[PDB]
């Protein structure tokens, strides 16, 4: 009948549950001074993992593919090499949100960033986008 | 509607089809097809039945074994035609019942569906199980219809003795007995060796298989049978002719024990089957004395025969008498060896046996009920082809 | 040194005193244990008794017994009768699958872990002649994946997937006493939670206790491994790996960890106390379509002999259904780059 | 099934686990004599094409085991008769065949030793050889009426074709 | 192409990363065991999705579980004949799904065909192959459409030209 | 088979069958048999008041008065003359055998029977292929309503006669499939310049011309060598076969599909069975 | 010796002891000459004549609460008051063994297995026993169902065919839970547990609801006690509290699901026999 249409899964005691961005200028000025490998450091730093606004996400992710867009190929390397551990993971799951949106052609390059990302944080550098419970 | 749905009935050896309404198909042809062994329009450059046997540069297929689908490229090109060509049916506009094996999957009935489907847009269509078509199609002879009843289907490759309690095939009871017309004339054609000469090497199963069909039969009797025809061999050898493909020259040969001898190996399996020599009659009490208790006298009661092999003159008087033996026989001994009732043996025979599932299927899909118990593409669309696994009786 | 038991996965294993027989769960719901003779393995015995796939086998050293748990919720202790081994019913009371399994190292205890979101200690009362349990709970809040036990039997860090290490006290007066204060606490009522990591992420599947009990380390799925030091304020070292997650881990010397997992091959890891910083300095198995020994995933490892203080043999078992026996020294002297502590 | 003897008396000799049947015979031999029109002779040349084509047989009686010892020794006769040219020369050549020494129980070359007793001493011995070699005299000479067309110089090929058959698929001469 | 190998060495590694599972029984029913992705009824069994495209048309998504994975493929289509060769061979290895254990019976909402792998299949079959078998299928499928078109395409000239020439 | 034949097989069988005993001697069997055709043909062969000396064929099409307002009975009477009775109530034409008298070559008159629906056909085409060739412009369009929703129309120019066909294509998939038929056709003369021109429209007319996402609109345009007296009865059988033609090659694609889907398929399945230990 | 006849099997053995030492098929039971400790029906006739749903909450070691004794011909509801039961308050439901069993076949049917009622009850039995469990969300059992095919189960029959079972394995036991499944009136073994109790003292009702313990062979399907368990708090929820989501916290459902459940009976006259 009609007291099986209510989950009262929902509201068990038990169930699980969980416990800004970027400096939009300092990035812009990076780039355009040249300063490439400074840019990516600079979009990889303060990420939004802890805000409930898909909005200021979103602008954190547009700001970090900015910067990878503006990228030459040969670059893209030696700037991820410049990354510590938690900067290539990070950006890692960046790489992975512009994935969801492809536009132009977008996509071509955020294949190659995930090439250099991939030889520089290996496998488990994806595996910690998966696992994360507080992202980008 | 004003068209009758069309009826096929593929089998190891030959398939029969026509439209529903009829009394007999409207054609039965060998169920082979012929090829050439894919680019371009290679994949229709083939022919069916009898005009796919003696191709000069065309491989013979056969697409069913054991009565089941082996090859569905095969048997999907096989019904192009079946529906083009022999029928010149419009497919779209006509329901289709097809039958299938005791025992085939629910799966093979998916991969029929989708050709029928997904090939010939069909707007509607009914897999019906042999053995009830079988049993409905005996009613031709009968006053009180019933569709529990033992169908013994003998066909080309096996044959088969299936239990049917009211319109449902009891599966776990079904038995297979190795012999089949395929293995009769094998066996006339062995005799015809030892004793006729002049037969072309190349007709040797093509008059083994007419001498069985034109002459043969099942005698009460070996030794006396024997007797009569060394007794007045006037009576009972007869002559069959025929003519050498590659010398045009007539042959004729003497016709004699073969006649009673080939339908024998279906009550003595021995004569030509080493792995096996249960009776036919035997396999039959068996199969039923492995049914439930309670279905037991209705399916000794009704013995329906279905099938080309069944045709001999007599098979089912034989039958019928060989297994009153031996239920009598263990009757008695189970009273001296102590009152079970007598029980009441028997096996129909009627005219319409050698395409008795075609004829069962006929009647059936030109029934108002017909277009109820038919699955149609609306519903096939919508809930997927697994609405083909059951088919209503 | 690799052997193939089966082709599906060992499930769990565990070894008697003398190493001399293994206790294995070949991927279903019995228990078969084998013998060495020669340099053969030999089939000697098949403790068939739960309804669902063993997850969790102990071998209690001295005591010589063997307890089981399995997704049938239950828990068998077992008890070699002469020729035959028989067994023994626990009621855990809990709802949902069992997890995991240990013996406490003064085989009076046992601790199970399971779906229900708890910790079952159980214990033997020499007067009622059965197995009881108590719960420890909070603050759980999912399966409990692995157990391990502190030396001084009292002391239990379990690896959850609420992303969690923690280190619980199990005393259980009935067949104890009041242990000797610990770096990890002085106040040790059962249930008390000692320790919490702090990660909000990875599902915890092994952790592991040193020799001397300071140290706690654990694995999880976000492909890293942990160390949490107590007799420095509790602080926990982390070490992002590159590779797949990590199954299983163990203290092989004070200051040095092996673990296997996903990847299918061990690996070493090494605390620098000074520092507080892990290292990796691994990859023990040097060179299907692997150039690892196992074929598929490595879900336990067990010392062998040395303890956790000093081991000079380890045994891993994984989905593969390969058991493997690595010797230490051997490695070290195949790798020469090779550290340890 | 295959076709029995009906010979058999409560008391019917027997010579190892054979049957002693009387036979109407004029050759030597310690068959007794038959009064009556049938002997076991008679029977089995009577069901030799039914029981040829048979692979199984049941022993019920020991008459059973002197009608599968004729039955096997006509497919002989035929084996001899299909090569001649003349009733009168397979007459000779069924005393020939008849004279000549086949395999008896107990002996190697005699199919179906796990059926038939072997003779316990020579005397059974020589009687037995004795028994045998009548009947296979009478059943040849008989044999030969049967086989031959009035239109002699042709045994009927509605016997010769038989001489590739084997009843239980067993031969004196295997 | 230019684009295709860095496509599948995104997915390639996506799917080692996410094809790392065990056996887990139900934490929700007694005596239950199910693909978490399936079900999702614990939250932190869950594992965050993750997507690779290739552009705007060509993507997959991969949807990890503690011992379960869902993969699904967006497949290319360029014109109208690719887009129902597409659906047909999708529909026609669904109905065989059972045959093909990794199958999904139908796809999620939004891709052409769907993968659940389960504990069970990386027990009994080697992890890595079953990732390299995605990969294969991927570009497998393109090729077969591409066959399949050029097929109906030539079969059609001949079938007008028999027509026409008989005239 | 590429093209579809013009002759229906259990015509010709059944009446072959009949002759064949009649010749020999034996007494004639009882007949009755309900078939169909394509375009909703619907046949009866059987003895009328149960006398089997007497075989009669009937056919039934719903578009008869159509035909027949062009010719239709004039044509059929030439063809069949003694042996077109008047038609068996619920069909239109009706052709009647007596096995007591046959003719000396019973083969040609089985295979003329075989061809009833196809003469029922013919008349309609040669009114306008005489037409065109008596120069006679303006007359009126042939509308034919061969299927209940499916139409063909015929009319006569100073040089050209066309057959346009109006057909309909219940699966959705199948009118791709039939947009790629169709483009062949349109280039036809690419490979036989002499061959009838082919134009396709799609969803648009080239009346009570319909519209619609599933019509597609096929117009053949045959010229003097195709309708002259010589080659009028072979064009004939071409041109009102197109339809099924077209639909049987759609259908046998979507069979060739399915074996390299099968191929296909199991060439994956080979791979996955191969990843176990 | 205690001896618990059941109407289709039979379960004997010793006191003291573990589980019955002998378990063979019974039929002369239903719900004497062929009938020639022992326990009793929550509504044995006086004409006829310890209590099961006594025995089995004994063994548990209690004396209140409610006993869900499901096995193969019908299922009762039997709520025992400290001490002794009550058969005011025991109810019964026309479902158990027998009509999961026979409706097992009737899918298997429908799916296109030429199963026979009679013939093949036995072997289909089995097919139950193995692969049959209940649904814990319906919804959630059919999408698995109809989106995957990680239910299928191969099973070989005893002529060597093979058949597959999927989406039966959880909806045959449904019967227990919509009656009208099978053509049978009534409410569903959890409601009918939920007004059972409800249908009882103020003051009693609470102990009862947290000692709800199951018993007999139909009770041993896997996700049973989870199922039980969301019904109750479902009807709870609708019915008693109707509609506090709040208040829902306070409902205490603990369903003893013993390991040994099967034979609970019996592993009770047992133990309840050395005292
Ligand atoms: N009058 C007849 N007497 C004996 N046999 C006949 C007769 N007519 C046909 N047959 C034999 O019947 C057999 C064909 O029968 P049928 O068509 O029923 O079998 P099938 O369906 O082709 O094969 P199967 O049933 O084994 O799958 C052939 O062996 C044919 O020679
Ligand atoms: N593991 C199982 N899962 C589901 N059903 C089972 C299982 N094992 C047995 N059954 C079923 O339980 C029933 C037998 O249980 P039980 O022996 O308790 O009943 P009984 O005592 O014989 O009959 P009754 O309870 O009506 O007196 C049968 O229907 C059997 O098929
Ligand atoms: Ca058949
Ligand atoms: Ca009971």
């Amino acid at each position: 009948a009609r007291f099986r249409k209510v989950d009262v899964d929902e509201y068990d005691e038990n169930k699980f549950v969980d416990e800004a961005g970027p400096d939009e200028g300092e990035v812009d000025s990076c780039l355009r001074q040249g300063n490439m490998t400074a840019a990516l450091q600079a979009a990889l730093k303060n990420p939004p993992i802890n805000t409930k606004s898909q909005a200021v996400k979103d602008r954190a992710g547009s700001i970090v593919l900015k910067v990878l867009i503006s990228f030459k190929a040969n670059d893209i390397e030696k700037a991820v090499q410049s990354l510590d551990k938690n900067g290539v993971d990070l950006l890692m799951k960046y790489i992975y949100k512009g994935f969801e949106s492809p536009s132009d052609n977008s996509s071509a390059v955020l294949l190659q960033w995930h090439e250099k990302a991939l030889a520089a944080g290996g496998v488990g550098s994806i595996v910690r986008v998966l696992t994360a419970r507080k992202t980008v | 509607g004003r068209l009758p749905a069309c009826v096929v009935d593929c089998g190891t050896g030959y398939t029969k089809l026509g439209y529903a309404g009829n009394t007999e198909p409207q054609f039965i042809i060998p169920s082979c097809i012929a090829i050439k062994e894919m680019k371009g329009v290679d994949d229709l450059d083939f022919f069916i039945g009898d005009e796919a046997i003696e191709k000069p540069t065309y491989a013979t297929k056969w697409p069913i074994r054991h009565g089941i689908v082996e090859d569905w490229d095969l048997m999907e090109r096989f019904m192009e035609q079946v529906i083009f060509k022999y029928l010149r049916a419009e497919p779209e506009d006509h329901y289709f019942l097809l039958t299938e094996p005791p025992l085939n999957t629910p799966e093979n009935r998916e991969y029929t569906a989708e050709i029928m489907f997904e090939s010939f847009n069909v707007p509607g269509l009914y897999i019906a199980v042999q053995a009830v078509l079988a049993l409905a199609a005996s009613w031709t002879s009968v006053g009180e219809r019933t569709l529990t009843g033992t169908v013994i289907d003998s066909g080309d490759g096996v044959t088969h003795v299936i239990p049917v309690a009211e319109g449902y095939v009891i599966g776990s009871c079904i038995k297979h007995i190795p012999i089949a017309g395929r293995d009769i004339t094998y066996f006339i054609q062995q005799l015809l060796r030892d004793r006729e000469v002049g037969i072309p090497p190349e007709q040797s199963l093509e008059t083994a298989k007419a001498v069985k069909e034109r002459y043969s039969y099942v005698c009460p009797d070996l030794v006396k049978e024997f007797n009569k025809y060394d007794t007045d061999g006037s009576k009972w050898i007869k002559q069959y002719t025929g003519i050498n493909a590659i010398s045009k020259k007539e042959f004729s040969i003497d016709v004699g024990y073969e006649r009673f001898l080939g339908p024998e190996i279906f009550f003595h399996p021995e004569f030509a089957n080493p792995d096996f020599t249960q009776p036919i009659s035997e396999v039959v009490d068996e199969v039923i004395q492995n049914c439930p208790i309670d279905v037991r006298r209705p399916l000794y009661k009704n013995i329906v025969l279905s099938g080309g092999s069944t045709m001999f003159r007599d098979f089912g008087r034989r039958l019928q008498r060989d297994l009153k033996r031996t239920v009598d026989a263990r009757l008695k001994l189970s009273e001296e060896l102590s009152k079970p009732k007598p029980i009441d043996v028997q096996v129909i025979t009627h005219h319409m046996q050698r395409y008795a599932v075609w004829f069962g299927g006929s009647m059936l899909a030109s029934t108002p009920e017909f277009y109820q118990v038919c699955h149609t593409k609306k519903d096939y669309e919508e809930i997927g082809p697994s609405i083909c696994r059951h088919n209503p009786v | 040194a690799y052997h193939s038991f089966l082709v599906e996965p060992i499930s769990c294993h565990a070894w008697n005193k003398d190493r001399t027989q293994i206790a294995i769960c070949p991927n279903n719901h019995e228990v078969h244990i084998y013998e060495k003779s020669g340099n053969k393995w030999v089939q000697v015995h098949e403790l068939k008794e739960h309804n669902g796939q063993v997850t969790g086998v102990d071998w209690a050293p001295d005591s010589n017994r063997i307890v089981t748990c399995g997704t049938d919720r239950n828990a068998y202790v077992w008890t070699l009768k002469g020729r035959t081994w028989k067994p023994t019913l626990v009621i855990l009371r809990i709802n949902r699958a069992a997890r995991c399994v240990r013996w406490a190292p003064n085989e009076k205890k046992f601790a199970v872990g399971s779906g229900s979101r708890v910790i079952s200690i159980c214990y033997f009362e020499q007067e009622n002649d059965w197995w009881v349990c108590k719960h420890i709970k909070k603050p759980i809040r999912s399966t409990v994946l692995s157990l391990d036990w502190h030396p001084n039997s009292v002391l239990l860090a379990a690896g959850s997937c609420d992303f969690k290490c923690r280190i619980f006290s199990a005393y259980i007066k009935e067949v104890e006493e009041r242990p000797a204060p610990t770096p990890w606490g002085s106040k040790m009522p059962f249930g008390e939670l000692m320790f919490e990591s702090s990660s909000s992420c990875g599902w915890v599947h092994g952790v592991c206790f040193s020799a001397n009990g300071s140290r706690v380390a654990w694995v999880s799925h976000d492909s890293t491994v942990c160390l949490a030091d107590a007799d420095k304020k509790m602080a926990v070292a982390t070490l992002a790996s590159e590779t797949l997650p990590l199954l299983a881990v163990t203290f092989i010397t004070e200051s040095s960890l092996v673990a296997a997992g996903h990847d299918c091959f061990p690996v070493l890891f090494t605390y620098d106390s000074a520092a507080g910083k892990l290292s990796f300095g691994g990859r023990l198995d040097v060179p299907a379509g692997l150039d690892s020994l196992h074929k598929n995933s490595v879900s336990q490892i067990s010392v062998l002999s040395g303890g956790k203080a000093k081991c000079s043999q380890f045994c891993t078992t994984g989905m593969d259904g390969g058991m493997s026996i690595w010797d230490v020294r051997s490695l070290e002297s195949a790798l020469k780059d090779l550290k340890i502590v | 099934p295959a076709y029995h003897s009906s010979l058999m008396d409560p008391d019917t000799k027997l010579i190892g686990n054979m049957a002693l049947l009387p036979i109407r015979s004029q050759f030597k031999g310690p068959a007794p004599r038959e009064t009556k029109d049938t002997d076991i002779v008679d029977e089995a040349i009577y069901y030799f094409k039914a029981n040829v084509f048979f692979k199984n047989y049941e022993i019920k009686n020991e008459a059973d085991r002197t009608l599968i010892y004729i039955t096997l020794y006509i497919s002989e006769c035929l084996k001899k008769l299909q090569k001649c040219n003349s009733k009168s020369q397979g007459e000779k050549e069924m005393y020939t065949l008849g004279i000549t020494n086949f395999p008896i129980p107990g002996e190697p070359g005699f199919p179906l030793n796990a059926i038939y007793a072997k003779p316990a001493n020579k005397q059974e011995d020589e009687v037995m050889r004795a028994y045998l070699q009548q009947l296979r005299q009478e059943t040849g000479l008989r044999l030969c009426e049967k086989v031959f067309d009035p239109q002699n110089d042709k045994p009927s090929k509605w016997w010769t074709c038989f001489v590739k058959r084997q009843f239980m698929n067993k031969s004196l001469s295997g | 192409t230019a684009t295709l190998r860095p496509y599948l060495s995104a997915v390639r590694a996506t799917l080692q990363a996410a094809l790392c599972l065990e056996n887990f029984s139900s934490q929700v029913v007694e005596r239950h065991n199910k693909p978490e992705v399936e079900v999702r009824s614990s939250k932190e069994l869950l594992l965050q999705p993750v997507t690779i495209s290739r552009n705007e048309k060509e993507k997959v998504l991969i949807e990890g579980s503690i011992n379960s994975v869902r993969v699904s493929i967006a497949v290319k289509q360029a014109d109208e004949i690719e887009k129902i060769l597409c659906h047909k061979f999708m529909r026609f290895m669904m109905m065989r799904a059972e045959n093909f254990f990794i199958l999904r019976r139908k796809p999620v909402e939004g891709y052409d065909i769907s993968f659940l792998i389960t504990n069970f299949h990386t027990e009994q079959m080697y992890k890595h192959k079953l990732v390299d078998f995605v990969i294969h299928f991927m570009e497998e499928i393109d090729k077969e459409i591409s066959e399949m078109k050029l097929s109906v395409n030539a079969r059609a000239r001949i079938v007008a030209e028999e027509f026409l020439k008989n005239f | 088979m590429i093209l579809l034949e013009v002759n229906n097989r259990i015509i010709e069988e059944t009446l072959a069958l009949k002759f064949e005993n009649a010749a020999a001697g034996n007494k004639p069997e009882a007949v009755e048999v309900t078939f169909a055709d394509f375009d909703g043909v619907l046949y009866h062969i059987s003895n009328p008041n149960g006398d089997k000396t007497k075989v009669m064929v009937s056919i039934s099409l719903k578009f008869y008065k159509e035909l027949q307002a062009h010719g239709a009975d004039e044509l059929l009477k030439r063809v069949y003359g003694s042996y077109l009775v008047n038609p068996e109530s619920g069909y239109n034409v009706s052709l009647l055998y007596d096995l007591e008298n046959l003719p000396a070559s019973k083969d040609s008159i089985v295979h003329q029977a075989g061809m009833l629906k196809r003469n029922c056909f013919a008349s309609v085409f040669e009114k306008y292929f005489q037409f065109q060739e008596e120069g006679k412009e303006g007359e009126n369009r042939a509308v034919i309503h061969y299927r209940d929703d499916e139409t063909m129309y015929v009319e006569s120019k100073k040089d050209r006669v066309t057959v346009v066909f109006s057909t309909v294509f219940k699966d959705d998939d199948d009118v791709v499939i039939g947009k790629v038929f169709m483009q062949e056709f349109k280039e036809g003369r690419r490979a036989s310049h002499t061959a009838p021109q082919v134009l396709f429209s799609h969803r648009e007319p080239p009346t009570d011309a319909a519209v619609g996402d599933n019509i597609g609109y096929i117009t053949f345009v045959l010229f003097p060598r195709h309708t002259n007296a010589s080659a009028r009865d072979n064009t004939i059988n071409l041109i009102h076969t197109f339809r099924d033609y077209l639909h049987y090659h759609i259908k046998c694609s979507k069979a060739y599909i399915h074996t390299r889907m099968r191929a296909k398929t199991s060439d994956f399945l080979k791979v996955l069975n191969r990843a176990r230990p | 010796v205690v001896c618990d006849n059941g109407t289709g099997f039979v379960k004997c053995g010793y006191a003291g002891s573990n589980f019955p030492e002998h378990i063979f098929p019974s039929y002369p039971m239903e719900n004497w000459d062929d009938m020639k400790l022992l326990t009793e029906p929550p509504m044995n006739p006086t004409k006829n004549r310890a209590i099961q749903a006594v025995l089995t909450l004994y063994a548990q070691g209690l004396l209140t609460g409610v006993v869900v004794d499901s096995g193969d011909g019908v299922t009762h509801i039997c709520p025992v008051y400290e001490g002794f039961s009550l058969p005011h308050l025991t109810r019964r439901l026309d479902i158990a063994g027998r009509d999961i069993t026979r409706y097992l076949i009737k899918l298997l049917l429908l799916r296109g297995y030429a199963f026979n009622h009679s013939a093949d009850f036995e072997t289909v039995r089995m097919i139950k026993e193995k692969l049959c469990y209940v649904g814990y969300n319906i919804e959630q059992e059919q999408k698995l169902a109809l989106e995957t095919t990680v239910l299928v189960e191969s099973y070989t029959l005893p002529d060597g065919r093979i058949i597959k079972v999927g989406g039966e394995r959880f909806e045959a036991p449904e019967a227990l839970f919509q009656p009208h499944l099978i053509n049978v009136e009534g409410v569903g073994v959890a409601e009918l547990l939920f007004n059972t109790i409800q249908a009882a003292d103020i003051d009693t009702r609470s102990e009862f609801y947290k000692h709800i313990v199951l018993s007999g062979g139909s009770t041993m399907y896997p996700g049973l006690p989870s199922r039980l368990e969301r019904e109750l708090k479902q009807l709870y929820l609708e019915r008693v509290l109707k509609g506090d989501v709040e208040k829902l916290s306070k409902f205490k459902i603990r369903i003893e699901d013993p390991p040994r459940r099967k034979h609970m009976v019996f592993l009770g006259g047992a133990v309840l026999a050395d005292i």
